[PDB]
């Protein structure tokens, strides 16, 4: 008249994190791909925009930033230095 | 439409094989007869099933998942590597390469989750060959998708250590093992429309893993995919010991029994908060094995249904899965 706990499973996956605004680097809105990107779809670079968040608990289309870390290092929507931290699409 | 991957891939490499070695023998390998060559296979390549939208890029996907899954056994990893290589100038030609990458990621993501891949190394070598030919945008969700396949160990032992990092050791009593998936990059938009009460004996598991998950990712939200989640199960209470492997839903219904050897369809569903769809198919999956009884002269489940358990269940493995469709 047993079952009892030796080595179960199962799978809970995540809380939550969407980004609201817009990548400031192109004024588009940080989910959807990058402007550049976007528009090319079936150029090689495209689909790899999505979003990429720094230590500025702001987040960009990561192409735009990897492209804008050219100029000074700080996001344009608060400019704080960035640092990669965090990732989604 | 039934093996149309396989047929069609081999087909399309016939005539472009045939062709380069004309090209190359006859025509000196100029380069305006091979780019006629290339424009008519593009043509060509762009075919769609019967009724159906573009079908190609979706073929294309069921080949390559086909020679990518475990069942290419009997070929070795190099001849796979040939064929895929062939695939590849196939691939070239497809103008719709996003739908092949969803399709592609949908087999790919069964294939991850479920291992049904002949090689981590060998999705991998697809995946950077792919991107050769495509570039990276045609490989950006599933690169993204194999990603999380591999992050995943790390995470696993990310969690191995936050757990071993807090002050108190704190032994979760069970075996846990999970993978995280990206949203936009995987084709796994199964919402959990269930709001399942976890058994006691994972709630701790889940909950410390929601809280070290939560650290480190963003985008779109993956949720408790209950239904996908598998695990263990031992009778203890017959003449021999027996091990099912069984859905987390099946186990949750299972798991009740350790309260009681009867258990009423509204105790279970009160105690799993299980929709009575799949509460229902849960109970039928273990019936039908004869894991549990209907105390009803119906073998089969409404809402006033009580279950006994088997306490004569004999199976001719000692270890068996009960696979319910929820994976």
């Amino acid at each position: 008249k047993r079952f009892e706990v030796k080595k179960w499973n199962a799978v809970a996956l995540w809380a939550w994190d969407i980004v609201v605004d817009n990548c400031a680097i192109c004024r588009n809105h940080i989910m959807d791909l990058c402007i550049e990107c976007q528009a090319n779809q079936a150029s090689a670079t495209s689909e790899e925009c999505t979003v990429a968040w720094g230590v500025c608990n702001h987040a960009f289309h990561f192409h735009c930033i990897s492209r804008w870390l050219k100029t000074r290092q700080v996001c344009p929507l608060d400019n704080r230095e960035w640092e990669f931290q965090k990732y989604g699409h | 439409q039934e093996n149309m991957p396989t047929l069609f891939v081999e087909s399309v490499l016939e005539v472009h094989g045939k062709f380069v070695q004309l090209i190359n023998t006859v025509l000196n390998g100029d380069q305006h007869f091979m780019s006629a060559l290339d424009k008519a296979l593009t043509s060509v390549v762009n075919y769609r099933e019967p009724k159906s939208v573009c079908k190609a890029p979706e073929l294309l996907a069921k080949y390559c998942d086909n020679l990518l899954k475990k069942s290419a056994k009997g070929m070795t990893e190099n001849e796979v590597e040939d064929r895929l290589t062939s695939f590849i100038t196939v691939f070239k030609y497809i103008d719709d390469k996003d739908v092949f990458q969803k399709f592609y990621a949908r087999m790919l993501a069964k294939r991850l989750i479920h291992g049904l891949s002949m090689s981590m190394d060998s999705e991998e070598a697809m995946i950077n060959k792919l991107k050769q030919a495509c570039g990276y945008e045609f490989t950006s969700k599933l690169h993204r998708m194999y990603t999380d396949m591999s992050v995943s160990a790390d995470l696993n032992n990310k969690f191995n250590n936050f757990i071993k990092n807090q002050d108190t050791v704190i032994d979760l009593g069970i075996s846990f093992q999970i993978y995280v998936l990206q949203a936009g990059a995987w084709p796994l938009t199964q919402a959990p429309s269930s709001t399942f009460a976890i058994p006691q004996e994972l709630e701790k598991s889940v909950q410390m893993f929601e809280l070290f998950y939560s650290q480190h990712f963003s985008g779109r939200k993956l949720t408790w995919l209950h239904y996908l989640c598998t695990g263990e199960v031992k009778m203890n209470y017959l003449g021999k010991p027996y091990v099912a492997m069984v859905t987390t839903y099946q186990m949750a219904v299972l798991l009740a029994f350790n309260n009681s050897e009867t258990v009423s369809y509204k105790e279970l569903q009160d105690s799993t908060q299980m929709n009575e769809k799949e509460l229902t198919k849960t109970i039928k999956s273990l019936l039908d094995v004869k894991m549990i009884n209907h105390d009803s002269e119906k073998e089969d489940i409404d809402a006033e249904s009580s279950f006994s358990l088997n306490m004569n269940f004999s199976s001719k493995r000692t270890k068996f899965k009960i696979t319910t469709s929820m994976q």
